[PDB]
RNA sequence: UUGACCUCAAAUCAGGUAGGACUACGCGCUGAACAAUAAGCGCAGGAAAAGAAAAUAACCAUGAUUCCCUCAGUAACGGAGUGAAGCGGGAAAAGCUCAAAUUUGAAAUCUGGCAACAUUUCUUUUGUUGUCCGAGUUGUAAUUUCAAGAAGCUGCUUUGAGUGUAGACGAUCGGUCUAAGUUCCUUGGAACAGGACGUCAGAGAGGGUGAGAACCCCGUCUUUGGUCGAUUGGAUAUGCCAUAUAAAGCGCUUUCGAAGAGUCGAGUUGUUUGCAGCUCUAAAUGGGUGGUAUCAUCUAAAGCUAAAUAUUGGCGAGAGACCGAUAGCGAACAAGUAGAGUGAUCGAAAGAUGAAAAGAACUUUGAAAAGAGAGUUAAAUAGUACGUGAAAUUGCUGAAAGGGAAGCAUUGGAAAUCAGUCUUACCUGGGUGAGAUCAGUAGUCUCUCGAGACUAUGCA
RNA sequence: UUUCAAUGGCCCGUCUUGAAACACGGACCAAGGAGUCUAGCAUCUAUGCGAGUGUUUGGGUGAUGAAAACCCAUCCGCGAAGUGGGAACGCCCUUGUGGCGUGCACCAGAGCAUAGCUGUUGGGACCCGAAAGAUGGUGAGAACCAUCUAGUAGCUGGUUCCUGCCGAAGUUUCCGGAUAGCAGAAACUCAGAUCAGUUUUAUGAGUAUGUAAAAUGAGAGUU
RNA sequence: UUGAGAAGCUCAGACGAGUAGGCAGGCGUGGAGGUUUGUGACGAAGCCUUGGGCGUGAGCCUGGGUCGAACAGCCUCUAGUGCAGAUCUUGGUGGAAGUAGC
RNA sequence: GCGAAACCACAGCCUGGGGAACGGGCCAGG
RNA sequence: AAACUUUCAGCAACGGAUCUCUUGGCUCUCGCAUCGAUGAAGAACGCAGCGAAAUGCGAUACGUAAUGUGAAUUGAAUCAUCGAAUCUUUGAACGCACUGCGCCUUAAGGCAUGCCUGUUUGAGUGUCAU
């Protein structure tokens, strides 16, 4: 149970502020579990998504799928990965938006931030 | 609903949300040091000050205290003098044993002389003796100044410390 | 209460008959004494197992009623040593008939902060907290109070007698100063005694079908007789 | 017009945070001052003692503190009220002597020039 | 002629300030109908107002104001109705500043300019020091406010409007720190469902995610706290300065002790005792108000003042036995909007495809709108006229009945259609094998000798 | 279920008046739509305590949800200071007798608090239906707008499920009512007793009428 | 003889119109506390139906169809709780009528 | 070609009677 | 018969009830104190994305700087924080009319009214001194 009253258990107010959140608290909305390989090496649960990511699909039709994150669809809570399309009805592939927690992260798209980040986050890299 | 609650809704600007909302929080004690190491941020201000050994209030208590457990001649009262009071907690005697460490330490209320003052009353005691104050007061070309006998004495006494 | 600017209550968009108001009666007084007899009730049917298999505890396991603990679990840090005292005096039956029973409220009340809907289970009852209230309150329908202050609320929830009380040994050592008896006043409140009863032996059959009482009866009649 | 009591419960929280904000100010002094001891002006209630406002004059002088230093550690002071009889007299310069034979008056700071 | 002073001026002189808006809650001046109300007008703040007795009382007396409870629906007014207050119980408590007496051995006082020196929520803010001018003797400081007090005398107790440094304790703001399944089987478009085996819980609040997720995600608990930014509170400790030849409290008196006027009050008119106009107009142990029907109490015509209290507005926050799109704000969306009126003003209707647009490519008819073959989807009985899709009403098809009170009720026929009711078991005999709750049987476990559960071995 | 045959069968709601009739309302369907909340007073019932009773103005307290629950210091409100006869005993074959009588009627406190019900008085007060009037504005005497204001209809219209049980009066008397009376609830006592839209016996008075005490039926009287 | 929801079981007799009015027992709706170790994508709720059944009735259970995410029984609490009418309110749709007419 | 509105409890052949219109709605007939 | 009329059923229309939903309302409670001549509230006109009958912004026109977060929108940002800059014409609205018409000084600086303190320049048959 939560305790402090600086935290609403109201779900008008919880839905309120998931779907009408800017886009830097929607970068922390849409985090992604490690692999377990990536879980016992940077000592991390879980990543917010970012592009050029390899990704295993967990959930869904897509299950099983790999590929990198071609590009985090904030607007949409939604991730686009590559190769991983639906045929419509002119031939054109239509991307397919897999939500980012449907997804885990087997390879980061290591950089100077995200190195600082893991160590932020209890993390030897 | 208000026009200016709605103008609020309709941007895009977020709100200027605050977070002070924190109920059965008690104050954190500043001012003593002594009470605030001692000090118990859970319980009562009731309960800290008689675990403390101290009194919330010298008067009488508008409602019933809590028990937590089931308890086992005008004369000589102008003149009489009470021997002050027993220290009940071990909070108390280092409240009662700084206080009078710190008197002590300032305790200098002795005035020395300065270099007007010494000379003034040089100039008195030289010419009018040493006991007689009353005949050294009311000189009045060595004492201008007009004081009387009691600042003369205590000028006299300040010069001997 | 609705708006006062709101609004015939049958023309559309009209102002309803008899608008709600805030200042209805929302609180009811009862006597502080009937409040204390409810309660000293509702702790005497906490007691029998037969009203406590009657309210839907399952305790057709547990080893005694009332089921009194040692005061070593007053000082239980994790919620690890608080299940494994509960499998260990087999009282975790009630705990799982209250997790299997999580459901979704039934109509407006899930769109009113009300989503979630379950069941009571074991009330432990405590002298002092040195870890017991925060080991035991994330076990799903168990609630911790203090002996002091016991609720009837919790020890008839819905109205219904016969809640599964579990007690360490100093708050059932407390119990006697709390409530007292009909003879001896309450420690813990002032001039209070436990109200007596029209009736001495409950068992009416033990005085209907007593020696006492069927020497002098007439010889019954029969039972439904022939046409 | 009808005026609602849903805020007393809010109020009984307010006025003790009140009461601990005012002794996190003054941590080891009591929150409240002391009162003397008078008796209500009835025939009703003139056989009850009840608290008064503040001692006279005339009881600070008989227990030993001057007016200008009761104010500094405490004891308020009532200008208005008098000593008609004897009793009342007593029964509050005891009230000031217990009070003070209680009291932990923690020494100041004082500014010693280095001249005469 | 010049100068001092006064008066009237002027200046795009320098430096300031006022207006307007919002008014839920303040306080005023008003003011109908029916209430000291609405409306009108004026003025504020985070509270306002009130406030340290020209107050009560008749007691063993109380002691500024405000608010709550009670007094009390009482006294009183006028039967109805209007309707308090003292006491009492609580919340909070804090007290003071002037006018009126010569600093007269010394205008001791203050604004401004200029020049330096600091200081900052701050290059934006605040001062300090020096000098000159001005204000001011028609009175600026110190001193005093009746609770007293002044002046002397006296021997006890006292003392910073200073500026640094360090640490601690607080408050505020912004970063940072965070436990555990997405394992197996089944259904499904999707597992978040069901079943199995697990895990974490100071975290089983809530929300998100393709269906009911503590363990997928954000969070939640720890947190009534660790760790860093920066701001500032009151103190503590310790330096450096300290204009003390000074300033206070308490003793004493062969010495003094100022106290608010077109105001109180009296008469007369209104409003409501208050207030106001008008005519007149005071006093010094006087004056006010009470109990006497002399006593008691207070000390007006000058001023300030936190807290407890109020709060439909504003900046945020958490809730709910509330409403659930004809409801709840007029407004869940475009909402004071579209629209209506010369204008004052008035003022709506209107929410939902799907998990994903995958929003129907392509072929074909038509001038087009569209249609038809197809195609997507788990579903198009989800195609944007989009969840579900009631009734009234309409069209087509099928069947039946027809000539006017009609529908309807009762009883059956015909036609159409529907419902459930089944023989199957029981008893008995033998044969064949089987096994235990049977052994002229051996062991284990859990309960209270024997009771259940099993494990071997034999099948009389 | 549709239809047929035989038999029967008017359109509801309101108002009216003797019931009617008549006049009102009703094109159809869906949704909405009318005794509510609160403050007093009285009654009854339940519950707690009981010469007492009432925690919630307020204080304490509540470590996890803290508007709850729990505890109560000083006040205060209200309150207070001869017979008959139920039941029981002992005798009498039983009736009946004898001793002992509560409550009540004839000649040693009972209250306070809460809840529910019912009635009633106020608040918009079951819903709806006529214009007031006033205040403040707009436009050009009059008009128009917005608030007081839920200012109103002695009345008009409407007022939402079922079954069961009881069941009137529809009028004497004074005079909008006090009544009475009719119909129920409660508190009783009472067959070793009474009651009656009834008939009698005979004589009293004038076949009728009345009388006290027989027949028939029913247990009755009450407050 | 088991027939003690003593609030149960059982035996007997009589009676049955009903306005105003009075008094009991029930049915249904929104929300709340408790409970059914309750129902639900292997299909909740709603809706449709000349399917079946239960109750004197208010009503309730169920088959099939449709449908797509929640919902109910019991004990208690609560109330903005039940419609054919109000020349009722809002919305939808009829006959008049393809008429009067342009 | 375009295109209303009022109105609408519901049906609708007459002679007699149904007492309160009875009538259109009952009864007896054509 | 057929038509029409009527009834029933199936399908198709019409309609938008019911159910379920809900970034909304309503109600209660809690913390807080912050508009303006340094130009407010309000109005108008522009800007760029757009669907505006919405939002943001002001010629530096979805804003620029700074502190961040760290890779999108659909040093990036239609992001957060926020102490620096900018903020059109109006409006208490202020040079006069209400965009014209002006004045003075150096396109810029300015140029409203009342009042308060001071400064400077004057006048007076004001009163006095020489």
């Amino acid at each position: 149970m939560k305790f402090s009253r600086d935290v609403t258990s109201s779900r008008r107010k919880q839905r309120k502020a998931h779907f009408g959140a800017p886009s830097s608290v929607r970068r922390v909305l849409m985090s992604a579990p490690l692999s377990k390989e990536l879980r016992e090496q940077y000592k991390i649960r879980s990543l917010p998504v970012r592009r050029d990511d390899q990704i295993t699909v967990i959930r869904g039709s897509n299950k099983g799928r790999e590929g990198k994150i071609t590009s985090v669809y904030r607007k949409k809570f939604l991730l686009l990965i590559e190769r991983v399309t639906r045929e419509k009805a002119n031939g054109a592939s239509a991307p397919v938006g897999i939500d980012a927690s449907k997804v885990v992260i087997t390879k980061l798209h290591l950089d100077k931030d995200r190195k600082d980040l893991i160590v932020r986050k209890g993390g030897k890299v | 609903a208000n026009p200016r609650q709605r103008n609020k809704q309709r941007s895009g600007k977020p709100r200027l949300t605050r977070r002070n909302a924190n109920k059965k929080a008690k104050a954190k004690i500043y001012g003593n040091f002594v009470i605030q190491q001692n000090w118990d941020k859970h319980a009562t201000l009731r309960q800290n000050y008689a675990r403390l050994g101290l009194l919330a209030t010298p008067n009488y208590v508008t409602g019933g205290v809590e028990k937590l457990y089931p308890d086992p001649t005008l004369d000589d009262v102008l003149d009489k003098e009470i021997s002050i009071a027993p220290a009940k907690t071990e909070v108390v005697r280092q409240l009662e044993e700084e206080a009078v460490k710190k008197a002590a330490r300032q305790s200098n209320k002795m005035l020395p002389l300065s270099a007007f003052e010494h000379a003034y009353i040089q100039r008195l005691i030289n010419k009018y003796g040493t006991e007689d104050f009353e005949s050294m007061a009311k000189d009045v070309k060595l004492n201008s100044k007009l004081f009387n006998g009691s600042k003369l004495k205590n000028l006299y006494i300040r010069m001997k410390a | 209460a609705v708006s006062e600017k709101a609004g015939g209550n049958m023309c559309r968009s009209g102002r309803m008959f008899a608008p709600t108001k805030t200042w209805r009666k929302w609180h009811v007084k009862v006597n502080q004494n009937e409040k204390r007899y409810a309660i000293a009730s509702a702790v005497a049917a906490s007691g029998v197992p037969s009203l406590l298999l009657a309210r839907g505890h399952r305790i057709e396991e547990i080893p005694e009623v009332p089921l009194v603990v040692d005061d070593a679990v007053q000082s239980f840090q994790k919620t690890k040593e608080a299940v494994a005292l509960l499998k260990e005096i087999k009282a975790y039956r009630d705990v799982i008939k209250v997790a299997n029973s999580r459901k979704l409220r039934a109509g407006k009340g899930k769109l009113r902060n009300r989503r979630h809907v379950q069941r009571r289970g074991p009330l432990v009852v405590f002298n002092e907290d040195t870890g017991i209230v925060k080991a035991f309150r994330n076990i799903p329908g168990v609630e911790i109070v203090n002996v002091r202050r016991l609720n009837l609320l919790q020890l008839a929830p819905g109205g219904h007698l016969g809640r599964f009380v579990i007690w360490t040994k100093s708050a059932f050592g407390l119990l006697d100063s709390v409530f007292g008896s009909t003879t001896e006043v309450a420690q813990l409140k002032k001039n209070y005694f436990l109200p007596e009863n029209i009736i001495s032996n409950a068992d009416v059959t033990r005085l209907i079908n007593s020696d006492e009482i069927q020497s002098i009866v007439k010889a019954a009649g029969p039972s439904r007789v022939k046409r | 017009y009808v005026k609602t009591w849903f805020n007393q419960p809010g109020r009984k929280l307010r006025r003790r945070q009140a009461r601990q904000t005012k002794a996190a100010k003054i941590a080891p002094r009591p929150v409240e001052a002391i009162r003397p001891a008078v008796k209500p002006p009835t025939i009703r209630y003139n056989m009850k003692v009840r608290a008064g406002r503040g001692f006279t004059l005339e009881e600070l002088k008989a227990a030993g503190v001057s007016r200008r230093v009761a104010s500094t550690i405490g004891i308020p002071v009532d200008h208005r009220r008098r000593n008609r009889s004897e009793e009342s007299l007593q029964r509050n310069v005891e009230r000031i002597k217990v009070y003070l034979a209680h009291l932990i008056v923690f020494p100041r700071k004082a500014g010693q020039p280095k001249k005469g």
